[PDB]
RNA sequence: GCCCGGGG
RNA sequence: CUCAUCAGACCCCAGAAAAGGUGUUGGUUGAUAUAGACAGCAGGAUGGUGGCCAUGGAAGUCGGAAUCCGCUAAGGAGUG
């Protein structure tokens, strides 16, 4: 089945000037401004009302893995407007049993050194996606925490600290030890 | 030992884990078929076993 | 038991080669008459009930059979 | 001073080890004879692990008695007692009467979460029947009874 | 069965419209079960309260849009976890029995409280235990002679703000409420006329 | 010990009853056609399924133990 | 047409 | 209609089955639905009862037999 058209829309705030060329989509903020493209999906990106308030969405004559763009195209949107409105942040924490695992920030929080991960002299660099900042948290033993505009890059840059600190040869189950996602919030509340 | 609060967190992404039975793949935990082209995405799964 | 007939169907199916379908049948238990006649048809006293099925009595014999079924 | 605790006791017949001790022997008053100390003015039970919740005071207790319903209906028509062996048809047997309906839903009227005591005459019965014993039949004798004729506060 | 007890709350329904035409719109979330067994139970000649989807009683209306002309300006008005309480007595009675209808309940951790809650400045009568919990902000503890002795009063919740989940376990483990169950009004309609 | 039922799933020969010019016929595997309860009346077990075939096809005595021991 | 809702 | 990180492509004929797929498309049957459903987000989970029987004790929370009531919007003598 041809659907005639699936459309959604988004709520744009007022903090926030939105832009689009085609298909893609220039969100600005207070943190800064995010571009993503969008031109591997063939749809309808309106920006109606003036003032801009509202970005709608449509797919005309689409089968399922076609109507299954749109609100993907929205959720991608609205997290480019929490990213510049709100920022993300992902908090990592490193769970150990016997060795404590060594974390060393460098380069504005854009590189991180792991050390003593299982009592491995082997140092783990992990450089991060750029535009996210890599720090430690204060007021917290054993946690780090990412800070950006791209949830695409910061939790990505997240995964690379997860994979980088991974047990290997041993029962996972067991060897429970690594840095693992434990908080995914913004970086300014509301 | 590690406290419960991390080991919640570890135990998360290391043994909270649904497994095919025919390609042994790691899913999630509320997967009712499996991912992998190669066993068919079947539904048959086992839960991931747990330590002792 | 009707889900429990057809999972045994299902269930002794894969020791059979080729194709076998599942099928609950519109008559009454192991007989040659239909479920929904079958009740009336006994009370109207067609079917007279003889171990695992029934007895057809048709309106055919002596006379006397029909008196020690109407007694 | 006034103390209102949970406890747990067998009643009357001699127990092995006490179900008291952990809450009430930092309580001051004498923890020993707690095995039969709910037992000061049982009177009915003499043989059944009873669940009372009573007024402790600081030189021993108080009597207040709260039964179990199902223990109010095995003490409606008395059974006799068994020590240590327990044997088999210890369930209990007995045709309970009206009388001994309406005597003890007044036990139900004082709790006060329900309706009047024409709910819980049909209460009461429900735990009969599960329990063991019947008022001149099961449910559908008992029902029968309870429909437009039966007497009640 | 159900496919009579849809109609029969329907019935329940006319019960109180054909005994009470006045109604206190009460809107009462997260209130206690055998509290609300009492609310039945209190005043159960003269009123009572009922529970359910608030969309039939509002197609209720257009089913006596012209039988019961009193509830056809009570439509636009149904929002929020709402009972119906429908009395003949008075507008003083059953409302100041309502009021002071309380029972004590843990800090929710999730929820809010209405008002400015303050700390009760006491002691705990428990020994050395962890601390730094009730400094997650600033207010003081003093821990001495065994007792969890506070100084003074640094109030915990400001009126317009939110009780969140570590202050709330704190008041969890220390058994204190702010408040108690409400069985708060929203708006009313006495007898063919819509106030608050 | 035996071959496999695919040596045997088509009708292709005409059919070989045991009789007297076929002897040394090993017995069946089957031997017990009806399970469950036997002396059930007619009433007491209305509904029937059936496991019907699609095809034109042989199926081995062994095959029907193995059926309605798992059935 | 009338009523409701919001977009100029 | 169909996407194949093994696509498919024309009698004989030149290579495949049982089984399986929340891939995607259709169809059949039955419910559960504007007397407002399904997710999702919260809230209540009640007294009789802390149940006779076993088991030291099991109080819905090891087990087998009991599986009724009422205030009810509801709650099984309780899925973990
Ligand atoms: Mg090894
Ligand atoms: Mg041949
Ligand atoms: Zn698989």
């Amino acid at each position: 089945m041809k659907t005639i058209l699936s459309n959604q829309t988004v709520d744009i705030p007022e903090n926030v000037d939105i832009s689009l060329k085609g298909r893609t989509v220039i969100v600005k903020g207070p943190r800064g401004t995010l571009r993503r493209d969008f031109n591997h999906i063939n749809v309808e990106l309106s920006l109606l009302g003036k003032k801009k308030k509202r970005l709608r969405v449509d797919k005309w004559w689409g089968n399922r893995k076609e109507l299954a763009t749109v609100r993907t195209i929205c959720s991608h949107v609205q997290n480019m407007i929490k990213g510049v409105t709100l920022g993300f942040r992902y908090k990592m924490r490193s769970v150990y049993a016997h060795f404590p695992i060594n974390v060393v920030i460098q380069e504005n929080g854009s590189l991180v050194e792991i050390r003593n991960f299982l009592g491995e002299k082997y140092i783990r660099r992990v450089r991060m996606r750029p535009g996210v900042a890599c720090s430690v948290s204060q007021a917290q033993k054993d946690e780090l925490v990412l800070e950006g505009n791209d949830i695409e890059l910061v939790s990505n840059s997240a995964a690379l600290i997860q994979q980088a600190t991974t047990v290997k040869n041993k029962d996972i189950r067991k060897f429970l030890d690594g840095i693992y996602v434990s908080e995914k919030g913004t970086v300014q509340q509301a | 030992i590690i406290e419960p609060s991390l080991r919640q967190l570890a135990q998360k992404y290391n043994c909270d884990k649904m497994i095919c039975r025919k390609c042994y793949a790691r899913l999630h935990p509320r997967a009712v078929n499996c991912r992998k082209k190669k066993c068919g995405h079947t539904n048959n799964l086992r839960p991931k076993k747990k330590v002792k | 038991n009707k889900e429990h007939v057809v999972e045994a169907l299902r269930r002794a199916k894969f020791k059979f080669p080729g194709r076998q379908k599942i099928h609950i049948s519109k008559k009454w238990g192991f007989t040659k008459f239909n479920a929904d006649e079958f009740e009336d048809m006994v009370a109207e006293k067609r079917l007279i009930p003889d171990g695992c099925g029934v007895k057809y009595i048709p309106n055919r014999g002596p006379l006397d059979k029909w008196r020690a079924l109407h007694s | 001073e006034i103390k209102v605790v949970y406890l747990r006791c067998t009643g009357g017949e001699v127990g092995a080890t006490s179900a008291l001790a952990p809450k009430i022997g930092p309580l001051g008053l004498s923890p020993k004879k707690v095995g039969d100390d709910i037992a000061k003015a049982t009177g009915d039970w003499k043989g059944l692990r009873i669940t009372v919740k009573l007024t402790i005071q600081n030189r021993q207790a108080q009597i207040e008695v709260v039964p179990s319903a199902s223990a109010l209906i095995i003490k409606a028509l008395k059974e006799p007692p068994r020590d240590r062996k327990k044997q088999k048809n210890i369930k209990h047997s007995g045709n309970i009467t009206f009388d001994e309906i309406v005597n003890i839903a007044r036990q139900m009227r004082h709790r006060s979460l329900a309706r009047e005591l024409s709910g819980t005459i049909k209460e009461i019965l429900g735990t009969a029947q599960s329990v063991g014993c019947n008022v001149d039949g099961r449910h559908p004798h008992d029902i029968i009874d309870d429909i437009n004729s039966g007497a009640v506060e | 069965d159900r496919a009579t007890w849809k109609s029969n709350y329907f019935l329940k329904i006319i019960q109180l419209l054909d005994d009470y035409p006045k109604c206190f719109i009460v809107g009462a979330d997260n209130v206690g079960s055998k509290q609300m067994q009492q609310i039945r139970m209190s005043l159960r000649g003269k009123a009572v309260v009922l529970m359910g989807k608030n969309t039939m009683m509002r197609k209720a209306i257009r089913g006596h849009l012209e039988n019961n002309p009193a509830l056809e300006k009570l439509l636009p008005h149904i929002r929020g976890n709402v009972g119906f309480v429908f009395t003949k007595e008075d507008l003083t009675e059953i409302r100041d029995m309502l009021l002071a209808n309380k029972v004590p309940a843990a800090a929710r951790a999730g929820a809010i409280a209405p008002c400015e809650v303050t700390v009760p400045a006491q002691n705990t009568g428990l020994g050395p235990e962890k601390t730094s919990f009730f400094q997650a902000l600033g207010i003081t503890t003093k821990i001495s002679r065994g007792t969890i002795e506070i100084l003074s009063d640094v109030q915990l919740i400001k009126t317009g703000d939110k009780v969140g989940a570590s202050e709330a376990t704190l008041l969890n483990m220390l058994n204190i409420s702010p408040f108690s169950f409400g069985l708060i009004i929203q708006q009313v309609f006495d007898n063919g006329s819509i106030y608050n | 010990g035996r071959r496999p039922a695919r040596c045997y799933r088509y009708c292709k020969n005409k059919p070989y009853p045991k009789s007297r010019f076929c002897r040394g016929v090993p017995d069946a595997k089957i031997r017990i056609f009806d399970l469950g309860r036997k002396k059930a009346k007619v009433d007491e077990f209305p509904l029937c399924g059936h496991m019907v075939s699609d095809e034109y096809e042989q199926l081995s005595s062994e095959a029907l133990e193995a059926a309605r021991i798992c059935a």
